[PDB]
Formats: C-alpha cells, structure tokens, sequence
C-alpha cells in the first residue's frame, strides 16, 4: 500500500511475532527468504513503492539476529543495499540508508566475520566515475571497498577537496552518510586510510588525487547534524585504531 | 425509404474501424447496439437490400478479429436463442462456425453449455433453407467444441437428430 | 516472425547387379560388425506477446516459442515483462488443458514448449520443471505425440551440457 502511516505498522508487526513464536531462531531465517524474491535480480522494474516495504521490515530484525538463518543468506542482504544506495529518489535513497546504519552497530556475528577478512566475499561465491573495484574483488576486504562507495555518489567530488552543494544531495540524506562511515571503522579500520579511486582518474582533468579525509571537512558545512555527525567521525576514527593495533 | 435504407447500414460500419481505439469503457457500448442491426438490414425483403448489406457485416468481424473477440461473440449467442425469423436466423449461423477455431480454451466451456439448447432447437424447425447451413456448422462447431463435453451432453444431442430422420 | 527471427542472427552477426543386388549390400554388413568389436524491436517484440495468449491457430503458437529462446542466448535482460511475470505465468497453465485433453493441437507445441523451458532456468527452476513432466506421461495422453517429444528437450539440455546437479539425473 502507498500510505506512509500504513507501511510502518505492517513491518513491526512481522517482526514482533518472531521473538515469541514457537521458535525465535527458526522463524528469522525464514522471513529472509521471503524478501530477497521481492528484490530477485536487481536488474528490473521494482515498483519502487514496494521496494521501500522491504527495508524497514529489515531494521527491526537485525537487532534479533545477534535451521538458524545461514551465513550466506545474511551475505544477500548487503549487496542489494548498496545498488539501492545509487537508485534515485528521496524517499527509497533514504530508506537503505538507515538499514545500514544499524547493521554495523549491531552486526549479525555470522555476517561480520565476511566482511572483516581479506578476500571475503570471493570465498562465498566459490556522480561516481572510475574503478571503484566491487564487492567480489580479492585482495581488499569489503569493508575497505564499502566506503570508497557511499562517498563519491553522496558526499565527496573525486579531484578536489570540496563540498558537494546541498541542491543536489539533501541535507537530510547527507546526514545518514556520515553515520555510517563511522560504525565501519570500529569494525575495519582500515579502510578510513584508503584512495578513493582504486584506478586514479584523469590526471589530465584533475591535478591532484585525494583520498577519504575530505570527509573530515564537513564541520564546516551549515545544520546541525552534519557538522555533528563529523563531530560523531572523528570518535570512532581514533576509538579503533588503539583497539586494533595495541 | 427504399433508397434511404440502403445508405444507413453502411456508414455504422466504417465509424467503427476507422475509431483506431479499442477496449475502451466508451468503444464496449457502441458494438453492442448496432450489430444486431447490420441483421435488420438483411431480415428486410428486397435483393438489392439484403445482398448490399450482407457483405459490409463481414467487413466488421474480420477487421476485429485481433482486437475485440470477446466481444464479437457474445452480440452473437444472443441472436439464436432468440430464435428469429428464418432469414434472420440463417445468415448469422455461417459467421459462427468459422470463429468456433477462434476462441480460446480458457473460455470455451462456458461457450459450450449455452449451444445445446439453442442447437436442438434449429433442429426441430421444419424449414429447409434454415436445416441446410446447419449441417455446414455442426462440421465446424464440434470439431472445435468437440473435446470440451463429458458423456451426459452428447447422449442427449444424438436423440434429437434421429427424430428428426422421420 | 519467421521475418524477424532471423534478422536478429544477422543484427547480432550469426555396379552390374551382382554389386546392386548382393556384393554392395553385403559389404555394409560386415564391416558394422567389427565396430561393434569395439533496440528498434522493442515495438515490435511487445506486440507479439500479445497474440500467443490470445490466439488459437498452432501454428502460430510454435513460430513464438522460438523467438523467445534466442533472446536468452543471445542475451537481451529479462525487462520484456518489466515489472510483472506476465508471460510465464500463462505458459503454466497451458499444461492444465493437455494432461486433460481440453487443447486441440498440443503435439506441434509440445516438443517447442519445453525448450523455452530448461533455457531460462541457467538465468522456473530446473527442479520445477520435471515435476511438469511426469503428469502428462501417466495422468494424459498416449506418449508418442505428448510424453516421448517432451524429453527431447531435457536430456539433450541437462546430460550433453555440484551436489544439486547428481539428484537430478537419479530422476
């Protein structure tokens, strides 16, 4: 249905069954089979009020994941994020948006080893313009190549240190992006240190190439919640650097 | 108005091909009401009345036999169970054998339990020109319609014919 | 279609009787016995899903279970049906009307709808499929026209080309 009020009663309602059903652990795993039908490839037309039914069913359910539901189903779930991370409008832009806000803070434990080690998603299978390098390569974990992502298509210009104008981004979709390069980086820190650009672009355009610290020049910019929310980046950047090297 | 009867049935039938739009809640009512009236124009007695506008209902169905099928067929039913005069009733039997391979199998056994009281009942009728167009449909209706009765409607259909050697 | 169907290969670039009487045929004998030792079409290709749900001469319903198994080799998306499942759904039904007998021409669309079938499910999965067929053998027809053309298309597709894949061929 196409009613804002009518759409968030039916997501906490799947979702509060589950915790006292017969079986708490029995019935996570099968409401995961259900959704990802509903979004079975990508690569079609959606209805793109019903794509925003499947993701708020989803941010009241991982606080609960933490037959069991499987280390490869959990792994379905995140890449069908990160595609709706780049398809346009606000109202679907900002709902996988707080889906994955949360599902750092509290990671599913058979997720968040996946994610962490080196090759990571190789072994389970066996405005952005260059070679990011995907969520199957080797040789990088995914956690080093899910921040080079939600930063070139939201908040960082890849040849210069610069703001991107609130006209085209907004400023309420600018704040759920720097909340979730910061629950990351207690989980990966190392992909804070990382080139934003896999393969460099066009030196001919661009004089210099910058890496991900313009993310840090956004205590200048306007609101609250932005200005806080690289307040809340700077935590978390020096909280998991003394925890991961010693 | 012998002369002015002739121009009416013809121009119903071009505003209808020419329209260029079908399956509209507009175009559903219009194709009802003047196709049992391309029937009319034939049911009236006179060779230059009922040859002219014999062949310009045929320019209808042919045109719509993409489009509005469903349609077509149910003006069509209505007219035998009507049981009309017998030059009525001839010349709308030759339009409905030839689109019994036309329709479809999802909607075919509805269409077959409605025949069977109108198909016993031009067969009791003792005129000879409205018996012999019937046995050049029963080829082609149930040949088509054939597969879709159990063994209870076909006994009944085959004592009637036999009545109707004596 | 026949019309279209190949546009698209061409757009996408592909003796003095005793030899007559006994020596020539008695030499074909023994020599088997020592082996035996041993996109414009977007308008155009929307218009014709239309027809085959519609239609009910078949020999137009094999001419379109063709044009679709070469839009999958060659691999145009599966955005024909963009948001709904539209067209595969009346193929499902279709095997309601030959276990029953209430289709008229089942064996020249048989052999063809069948191949449509194993093709799309490298992309209907091939454990869906062979439960579709085991009801037209014993719940059906005779097997010559239905039953024996319905296998020509699965075991030259799943024999000639892990665990999942040795369950299946048990069946």
């Amino acid at each position: 249905s196409s009613s804002p009020t009518i759409r968030r009663t039916a997501a906490g309602s799947a979702v509060s069954i589950c915790q006292h059903s017969r079986r708490t652990q029995y019935f996570y795993s099968w409401l995961l089979n259900v959704l990802l039908g509903l979004l079975v490839p990508v690569e079609d037309e959606h209805s793109t009020l019903l794509i925003l039914g499947v993701l708020l069913t989803l941010r009241y359910l991982v606080p609960l994941l933490q037959v069991s539901p499987s280390a490869e189903q959990l792994v379905q779930v995140y890449e069908l994020t990160l595609h709706h991370t780049q398809h346009q409008d606000h109202n679907v832009v900002t709902g996988a948006l707080e889906l994955l806000q949360q599902l750092f803070r509290t990671p599913p434990p058979e997720l968040l080893q996946t994610l962490t080690a080196v090759g990571g998603i190789g072994q389970l299978t066996a405005r952005i313009k260059g070679d990011i390098g995907q969520s199957t390569d080797d040789d990088s974990a995914p956690l080093v190549h899910c921040v080079r992502l939600l930063s070139a298509s939201f908040l960082l210009t890849g040849g210069k240190n610069v703001l991107v104008p609130d006209r085209d981004v907004r400023v309420s979709v600018k704040a759920l992006a720097l909340s979730c390069v910061g629950a990351a980086v207690a989980l990966h820190p190392e992909s804070f240190f990382s080139k934003l650009y896999k393969v460099p672009l066009d030196t001919t355009e661009y004089p210099e190439e910058q890496y991900v610290s313009d993310i840090l020049n956004y205590i200048d910019h306007g609101d609250p919640q932005v200005r806080g929310a690289t307040a809340i980046l700077c935590g978390t950047l020096i909280c998991s650097i003394l925890s991961r090297s010693r | 108005t012998k002369k002015d009867r002739v121009n009416h049935c013809l121009t119903i039938c071009e505003n209808i091909v020419a329209q260029s739009v079908r399956n509209s809640p507009e175009f559903q009512k219009l194709l009802g009401i003047a196709m049992e009236l391309f029937l009319l124009c034939s049911d009236d007695a006179e060779s230059d009345v009922r040859m002219v506008a014999d062949e310009c209902l045929n320019k209808v169905i042919k045109a719509l036999m993409d489009s509005n099928l469903p349609r077509l067929q149910l003006e069509l039913y209505k007219e035998i169970k009507k049981n009309g005069a017998p030059r009525s009733l001839r010349a709308a039997l030759w339009r409905f054998a030839e689109l019994a391979h036309l329709v479809r199998p999802q909607k075919c056994r509805p269409y077959l339990v409605n025949l069977l009281p109108c198909l016993t009942r031009t067969s009791k009728r003792p005129e000879e020109s409205v018996q012999e167009t019937l046995a050049a449909a029963v080829p082609k209706i149930m040949a088509s319609f054939g597969n879709f009765a159990n063994d209870n409607e076909i006994k009944v259909l085959l004592k009637a014919f036999i009545a109707n050697l004596k | 279609t026949v019309c279209v169907q190949q546009l698209l290969k061409t757009l996408f670039g592909t003796p003095g009787l005793y030899h007559y009487c006994f020596m020539a045929p008695y030499t074909h004998f023994t020599q088997a016995l020592a082996d035996a030792s041993l996109r414009l079409f977007e308008p155009l290709v929307i218009k014709a899903l239309k027809q085959y749900t519609t239609t009910t001469c078949v020999q137009l319903q094999k001419q379109v279970l063709d044009l679709l198994a070469q839009l999958v080799q060659l691999r145009v998306n599966y955005c024909l049906l963009d948001s709904d499942q539209v067209f595969i759904g009346f193929v499902l039904k279709q095997f309601e009307y030959i276990e029953v007998g209430q289709f008229r021409e089942s064996e020249a669309i048989i052999p063809n709808i069948f191949f449509f079938l194993v093709l799309l499910s490298y992309e209907i999965g091939i454990p869906k499929i062979i439960q579709l067929c085991d009801g037209i053998m014993a719940s059906g027809r005779k097997a010559v026209t239905h039953a024996i053309p319905a296998l020509q298309p699965i075991v030259h597709d799943l024999f000639v080309l892990g665990k999942e894949l040795e369950t299946q061929k048990e069946v």
